[PDB]
């Protein structure tokens, strides 16, 4: 996996890649790996991908009805704090390892979140098996006052650092950018730079090729 | 210490003097030979005048520290102001009761009107001592000779240890208020 | 059996054009501690090789007086060795890889990770990596212990294949090179700042320059940074 | 790892007579090569007539004479003053030892006193609550030294009657008080040469209708 | 530790050791392997010491128990029962116990039970158990028979105990006796190994390969 | 797993009045089981006599190497070795294997033909010499041993004595442990006589 | 064991218990521990007693051949070197703590050899499992300028602390005094201070007391 | 189940005709570092007992509380705190003891050894000695860790047994003690030069003496003590 | 290291000045916390003006410059007097080939009347490195200077270690020829 977040100008953008990998297989070539927590506060995540959805859905839930109850938009700090409270509660047996980042009331803001709930702060992250790819890039291009599509370039570049030179990482470039002021905008498959070319031949077999012992109808209905 | 877990390595120092007290420390965090974070801030406030230096484990520190703060928050709301010795209390109360799963290294730092700049420091085994600094120093330094001690004091860990490195923060307790102060390499490499 | 004691981190580089780069610090680590700062890591053998190497120090010095006497054999009943039958790098890197392989065969291995870079007598460049397992790969790009995560997906940015090497030029790959190193500088616990860096060119030869440090770094951000989350102060 | 025993060494002996019964041990209290103290007494008066030692782990000893002594209390409370027989002790003590069957108390136990009948008893528990009477019993680290002694000079054991062609054994009989002291001191003086953490000093308890006694000898300080 | 028990026409023979080692070490010969339930039952001990004396001197509480409720003598199957399903209870925390219940009743006979601390109980007729448990097998199966006269029988198992006695290192001492009729056991008393040896080689022609 | 005490055994060596005693117990056994009641565990090569405990195939084989040795050194010395100087010709055999040894606890017992003098000595399997006026012992029941001997000897005891009291250590330590028993013999050596008795104890 | 070295005006002296144990078992309670390497350089050995023994000879066998090669007498050094190069040899599995002594035409030597091959030089040493009870009274009453008698006394002191205080060491002194100029002597028994008391019985058994099955004459003579 | 991290060495006593003597270092040590040097290990209950702590020393710092909080809880609804009904060494051993065993019996030992000294109410001396097992013992000289083994040795020539009390000063008992302290000093590499004293007399009552240096030590030899052997200069 | 053996510490040292050369160290040895030696004498001639500190095993070191000290005398009868960069090779030698059975850090120092004084340091791996010092210092100090130097330095070492202690030994080596120097506890310890 390779997950990013940008921070910039207005807001801030997360961007992820769409491999899932089970050892040396690839299960999964286009898995989303980036998460809405509330409307504007989503959640990239890296690690065990059952734990990273599972926390990022139970946290989520519990935003939402506390969203409801306070009369207010969620905030990423409470995002923030549920999340490394309840990771830290089972002391990195859940092994998910998050980029935090949204919009609220008070502002923009990125985060990052270890599975034994360690949080970070700051303007450019990167985690997972492609984050030292993706932060090689990270550190030589990133600078202070980027812009929207400077920063989404920043991301997707990092991005692919990891699809290309990390084998845990592939496939397509995920993004999402949260700005002050606007609706969050979700960019599934933003770059599509592996597809699959045609193959040499059609491997579709004539009729009858496969041997039957039996038949039968199977009743679905009532 | 957990494999793999994100460790905040070991050069933090706070120091009385005249006026105060000065909290010290580098930014370096990482995961093995991994610099997962170089511009951390492991200076952390628990009360307007009350501070931390952490080390050892991140997010054993964090929790405690984050804890630490809720309790102060608690008792200035029905007692007034805590002393620097009550958060310390606090802070080990958690540190020795937690031993066996926790890797925390803690050093409190704080400014009283009558007590004036204290500094107590909380090693591993969760026993507290107090003391006038902790990591050629003199009693009743002015700030510029005692900030001088801990950039020459830090730069020298950052030198040697790997696990030190970045930028030098420092907090700077007075009876004046909060002032936060920050080092960078080009500056504190050539002394 | 061993294990390594006082170590030297990553060894990167590249091929450009008309020849390779090749650069590492100038450190030697103890575990954790930054103990030998005057050590020099890359080693020239003629005016046409620079071998790179990682890993335990000691070895890397049996290495340097192995390569050294290896000069010297050359030499010997020998009026052609400052020209036709001196060494090339593809000489001197199947010695080591033999050596390499042969160590490790023997279940004593020299602890090392070593690239070497340089440029045959028909201008072809060369740019090779043994480790103490004795396995053997060459690219475009060649990186030892983090450079391996870090350097190699910038510099391939530059070189992404074959096709994209004459169109690379020194002082394209030396900024790449020069970069690569600041960013381990960063993010590599092991690494310093001064640092060793090699050109061997078809046309100018071997230009080796020492005492380089890291610089045009960016720690102003950092004082923006406060707390882990929550803390505003 | 924190181990929860230790080894305090010692060695005790426990003799019944007809109208009498012993109960001797050495007063040495050793770790490992070192002498704790050299007179720390380990064979006590718990009452009702009854003698007792737990030898071995001295925390496990202590604890287990101070709960049998608080028995013994409370026997009296609930059962008007009754006087506590000895086979009505052993069997209480049976349950004190195997209450912790899966936590033992690292001791070899030994009661003496009188039976019902107003003869010497000596009662022998192992760690966890087996016990036996007997005439004769050495318990500790020299047990094995005193031991075959006492078979072949108490009970006689492997000494047949002169010019039998040993098909008349040397008949059984009590011996008194004196002659019993005898071979305790010989006992313990001979294992105070032989074994290194038996030595210092050694104390008598001697139980008899009249109550109990005390007597100390000097041993070894080497 | 040996330990045998068998039916037969006139009811159970009981024949136990009383060595009990720690190691290479004696700690004692006097050791009293059958332990007295009540009047009517009797249990073997070998495994752990404690274990065995302990817990079925608790049986022998429950059995008076039953029997004041019930106004019946309590089955060998039931008693057996009650202490199989106490020590299956503790499987796994490492009781340690091989006995043989003993008993005789109207509706059952003569009954054995060898009840076992992982959980185990069988019905059977002949049974041993302990170190030098082949040992007494060996005898008891080549001179076993039902039509054996309580005479006999008391023999046989004295004599296979001391075949064990000899052979086996951890068994020796004495040899304990007891016969257990409907109307209760009756103890046939301590018989030194050492005595006996040399008696049964002079009256049997036994154990020819000692010297004597 | 413990070479030392799997076939068991023990070995006693006393002195006396112009006398010396030596005693073993006759079992072989293969840990639990008992295998043999005739293994005798004292040998004499000439009137120097050996008594050997621990692993039986050691105890086999170095009773055969110091015959040999004793024998090669009778033909060269043109007479019988004595205990004095056996003694060290065992402790230079055992050493010889410091980092392989025999385990065994062998006991030296005799009397010099020149100055008459009665001699015992016991090793540990390695070699290390104890010279002892009193008494040596050897075996798997050798604290039971120390006990009865370091209680039941006084000096200068005569040979009729001497049986007795070397006879009582043996059996009563020897019931007291499981991996010894099943027989003994005592040798009762003077100066130009040697009397060998076979005790009666309990076969169990 | 318990053995010191002292250094003193015109020569050196060294001493040492007679214990010698197995385990908890005193296998030997007069066993002499100082060793001759030549006439006057004498060795105190703790640790493993076969390999003391083994060591001190060989080197002693060694040393003696070279003194009839060189036409001179041994010096301290000479056995110092070849003693420390063979343990060295053997990596500390040959369990031989020294401490060694002598007068040799160039002065009075006292040096301490470990196991593992490492030498150390002082003016009074201790080594054992009753070094530290020794040392604390060297460093207590130890001086410059000690004469004879003073070193003899300190020494003796020394290994007593030793007796009475550790475990592992006891019954007697043994001591060896170097002098230059002088006769080496040595002093076997120089103190007796654990003297068995008498015991309160004769256990001497009436003759026929035991059972006999066969009589027969060995066969010594040819 | 724990393990020890900032640990405290040696504590010596003994019993003298009228009192007894206790005494600790001022030394926190951290494996092999000498860290913290201002630690007070002698703590007083009372004016009649003193419990001298050896081991862990957050353990050492949670048992100071418990003392102090049982000084509290024993002047509650008592009149004759200061009298009749005051703590005696013999209540704050027993305590103490309890709580030793129970903490080991519960597998979560307080990793200590504890020396209580002090006076009772008719003029008994008390000394004795609890650890982390629960272990106890008199003794007329008591020491933890390497006091055991090396001052035990010393003071037990002044009181070899019970019948030599009597006879034993105060002045040749802190002689004693205080030689002790200089000789473990030199042997004990977790150790130090600084220590505290106390001493508990039935008639001056309780004497605490802090900031005592370890002096009249000898060094002098060492100058003529060259090589390891053969060397000469 | 092997377990139980007699361990030499750390604290040691050699710094060059204008003069020569300096050698400095403690004279601490143990075994576990046990002090077997309170004036040890780490500082060994190898040759006349070529000297060397000893670390790590005791018996590892001393067997190591026993042998060197036999080449050194061998090659002295057939080539001359030898440098301070061959004693140096002569320990790598030894120290790098034997690395797996080995626990040895030495620091060789020496003086030339050519090349002064030099000073070459030999970690665990087997590795040799020339430098000017060995463990703010200035290059060509005073004796006077240098002897402050190392002994301020040690004096803290010992100050915070324990595996440190006793008296500080120092060898002086200069064209005037060797000079032996020593300082007690009383005057270190309250710098
Ligand atoms: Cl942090
Ligand atoms: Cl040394
Ligand atoms: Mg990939
Ligand atoms: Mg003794
Ligand atoms: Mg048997
Ligand atoms: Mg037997
Ligand atoms: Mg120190």
């Amino acid at each position: 996996t390779t997950i990013v977040g940008v921070k910039f100008n207005n807001g801030v953008v997360i961007a992820a890649d769409t491999r899932s990998t089970q050892g040396p297989i690839v299960a999964d070539k286009n898995c989303a790996k980036l998460h809405r927590i509330s409307p504007k506060i989503w959640c990239a995540g890296a690690g065990t991908a059952a734990d990273t959805e599972a926390v990022t859905q139970l946290i989520g839930s519990n935003i939402e009805l506390h969203s409801l109850y306070t009369s207010r938009e969620p905030r990423v700090v409470s995002a923030l704090q549920m999340l490394k409270q309840h990771l830290f509660k089972y002391q990195g047996h859940i092994g998910a390892y998050l980029i935090v980042a949204g919009v609220d009331p008070t502002g923009s803001h990125l985060f990052s979140i270890h599975a034994h709930g360690s949080t970070d702060v700051g303007y450019y992250l990167s985690l997972g098996s492609g984050s030292l790819a993706a932060m090689a890039v990270l550190e030589s291009h990133w600078k202070q006052d980027l812009t929207k599509e400077e920063a989404i370039k920043l991301a997707s570049d990092a991005i692919q650092a990891g699809i290309w030179n990390d084998l845990g990482s592939g496939s397509n470039v995920d993004v999402c950018v949260m700005e002050i002021g606007k609706d969050a905008e979700y960019l599934r498959n933003y770059l599509t730079p592996n597809v699959r070319e045609e193959k040499q031949k059609s491997y579709k077999f004539p009729r009858g090729t496969t041997a039957v012992l039996k038949e039968s109808i199977v009743n679905i209905c009532d | 210490l957990k494999k793999g877990e994100v460790s905040l390595g070991t050069s933090i120092m706070a120091v009385t003097f005249k006026d105060g007290v000065i909290l010290g420390a580098d930014s370096r965090t990482t995961t093995g030979a991994y610099i997962a974070n170089r511009v951390t801030d492991k200076l952390t406030r628990v009360h307007d005048k009350i501070w931390c230096c952490r080390s050892g484990s991140a997010a054993d520190t964090q929790a405690i520290a984050d804890i630490v703060q809720y309790h102060l928050e608690l008792y200035t709301s029905q007692y007034g102001t805590p002393s620097t010795e009550t958060a310390a209390s606090v802070f080990k109360e958690l540190c020795y009761e937690n031993k066996d799963n926790l890797t925390a290294g803690i050093i409190v730092a704080g400014y009283d009107d009558k007590n004036k700049g204290e500094v107590y420091t909380i090693p591993l085994g969760g026993s507290v001592h107090k003391l006038p600094y902790a990591i050629n120093f003199r009693e009743n330094m002015s700030k510029e000779e005692t900030v001088d001690f801990i950039k020459h004091s830090l730069s020298q860990a950052i030198k040697w240890d790997g696990s030190s490195g970045g930028v030098i923060r420092m907090v700077v307790l007075t009876a004046a208020g909060v002032e936060r102060l920050i080092f960078y390499p080009d500056e504190y490499e050539q002394l | 059996t061993q294990q390594p004691i006082v170590t030297g981190t990553s060894v990167i580089s590249m091929k450009y054009d008309n020849g390779v780069i090749i650069a590492a610090d100038n450190l030697g680590s103890y575990g954790s501690l930054l103990r030998f700062n005057g050590v020099e890591r890359l080693i020239p053998v003629g005016d046409n090789t620079v071998v790179g190497i990682s890993g335990d120090i000691s070895d890397m010095q049996h290495i340097e007086r192995l390569l050294k006497d290896l000069v010297t054999e050359n030499a010997y009943d020998n009026p052609l060795a400052d020209a036709e039958e001196a060494l090339e790098p593809s000489y001197i890197f199947e010695y080591l890889a033999t050596v390499m392989y042969q160590r490790r065969s023997k279940m004593n291995p020299l602890w090392n990770a070593i690239i070497v870079a340089g440029v045959q007598s028909n201008g072809d460049q060369f740019l090779r990596y043994v480790n103490l397992l004795g396995v053997t790969y060459s690219s475009p790009t060649l990186a030892t212990g983090f450079g391996a995560h870090m350097a190699n997906p910038l510099l391939r940015k530059v070189v992404d294949r074959e096709s994209d090497i004459p169109k690379t030029t020194v002082q394209v790959a030396e900024e790449a090179i020069v970069n690569a190193m600041r960013v381990l500088y960063y993010r590599d616990a092991r690494s310093s700042r001064n640092f060793s860096l090699a050109i061997i060119d078809k046309n100018t030869g071997l230009t080796f320059k020492k005492n380089l440090q890291v610089e045009n770094m960016k720690w102003d951000f950092a004082k923006d940074i406060k707390g882990y989350g929550t803390q505003k102060i | 790892q924190f181990n929860p025993y230790g080894d305090n060494g010692g060695t005790i002996l426990g003799i019944a007579g007809e109208d009498f019964a012993v109960l001797a041990g050495d007063t040495r209290n050793i770790t490992d090569y070192s002498i704790n103290s050299r007179y720390e007494p380990k064979v006590f008066d718990c009452g009702d007539n009854i003698v007792m030692s737990a030898n071995g782990f001295a925390a496990d000893g202590d604890a287990l004479v101070k709960r049998f002594k608080n028995s013994v209390k409370w026997y009296h409370f609930d059962h008007n003053d009754k006087k506590l027989s000895i086979n009505s002790a052993a069997r209480n003590i049976q349950h004190l030892l195997y209450g912790k069957r899966f936590f033992p108390y690292y001791v070899h136990t030994i009661i003496a006193g009188l039976d019902e009948d107003g003869k010497g008893a000596v009662y022998s528990f192992d760690p966890v609550g087996s016990y036996e009477r007997e005439q004769c019993r050495a318990g500790g680290a020299a047990a094995s030294l005193i031991m075959p002694f006492l078979d072949n000079q108490v009970n006689f054991k492997n000494q047949y009657e002169p010019g039998t062609n040993g098909k008349v054994k040397k008949p059984l009989k009590y011996l008194s008080v004196e002659e019993v002291i005898k071979l305790v001191r010989d006992s313990f003086t001979s294992a105070t040469e032989r074994h290194i953490q038996v030595g210092d000093g050694l104390e008598i308890l001697i139980v008899t209708k009249d109550g109990v006694r005390k007597e100390f000898y000097e041993l070894k300080r080497d | 530790t040996t330990t045998l028990a068998f039916r037969f026409q006139g009811g159970i023979i009981v024949a136990v050791d009383s060595r009990a080692t720690a190691g290479n070490w004696v700690a004692s010969q006097t050791v009293k392997k059958v332990i007295e339930i009540n009047p009517f039952l009797l249990g073997t001990m070998a495994g752990g010491a404690a274990d065995c004396q302990f817990w079925e001197t608790w049986l022998g509480s429950q059995c008076r128990l039953h029997e004041l409720r019930e106004k019946e003598r309590i089955s060998v199957a039931a008693a057996s029962k009650i202490l199989s399903n106490l020590v299956y209870q503790y499987k796994g925390a490492g009781l340690s116990m091989g006995t043989m219940i003993c008993g005789y009743t109207r509706k059952e006979g003569p009954t054995i039970y060898y009840v076992d601390s992982d959980g185990t109980r069988l019905k059977g007729d002949i049974f041993c158990v302990g170190s030098g448990q082949t040992f007494a097998y060996g005898v008891l199966d080549s001179n076993y028979k039902w039509d054996l006269s309580v005479e006999d029988a008391l023999y046989l198992g004295k004599r296979s105990i001391l075949a064990a006695a000899h052979r086996d290192a951890y068994s020796g001492g004495s040899v304990n006796l007891y016969h257990v009729t409907e109307d209760g056991w009756i103890y046939h008393g301590n018989h030194d190994v050492g005595e006996l040896f040399w008696k049964v080689k002079e009256e049997e022609g036994s154990f020819n390969n000692v010297i004597g | 797993s413990d070479p030392s005490s799997i076939n068991g055994g023990i070995v006693v060596a006393m002195t006396g009045k112009d006398c010396v005693a030596i005693a073993c117990d006759l079992r072989l056994g293969s840990q639990s089981l008992g295998v043999s009641n005739k293994f005798e565990k004292i040998f004499h090569y000439g009137h120097v006599f050996l008594g050997i405990t621990g692993l039986a195939t050691d105890v086999t084989t170095l009773n055969e190497m110091f015959r040999y040795k004793t024998n090669l050194y009778k033909l060269k010395e043109e007479r019988a070795i004595e205990p004095e100087t056996f003694t060290q010709l065992v402790s230079s055999s055992l050493y010889e294997r410091r980092f392989g040894p025999y385990f065994v606890g062998p006991v030296v017992a005799g009397i010099n033909s020149k100055s008459g003098k009665p001699f015992i000595a016991g090793f540990d399997l390695i070699g290390c010499i104890d010279e002892a006026k009193d008494f040596i012992v050897s075996g798997t029941a050798s604290d039971q041993l120390f006990g009865m001997c370091e209680s039941l000897y006084e000096p200068n005891l005569e040979p009729e004595d001497l049986f007795e009291t070397i006879s009582q250590a043996l059996l009563n330590a020897a019931d007291r442990d499981a991996l010894s028993g099943w027989g003994a013999v005592v040798y009762i050596i003077k100066k130009d006589e040697v009397v060998k008795r076979y005790l009666k104890m309990r076969q169990d």
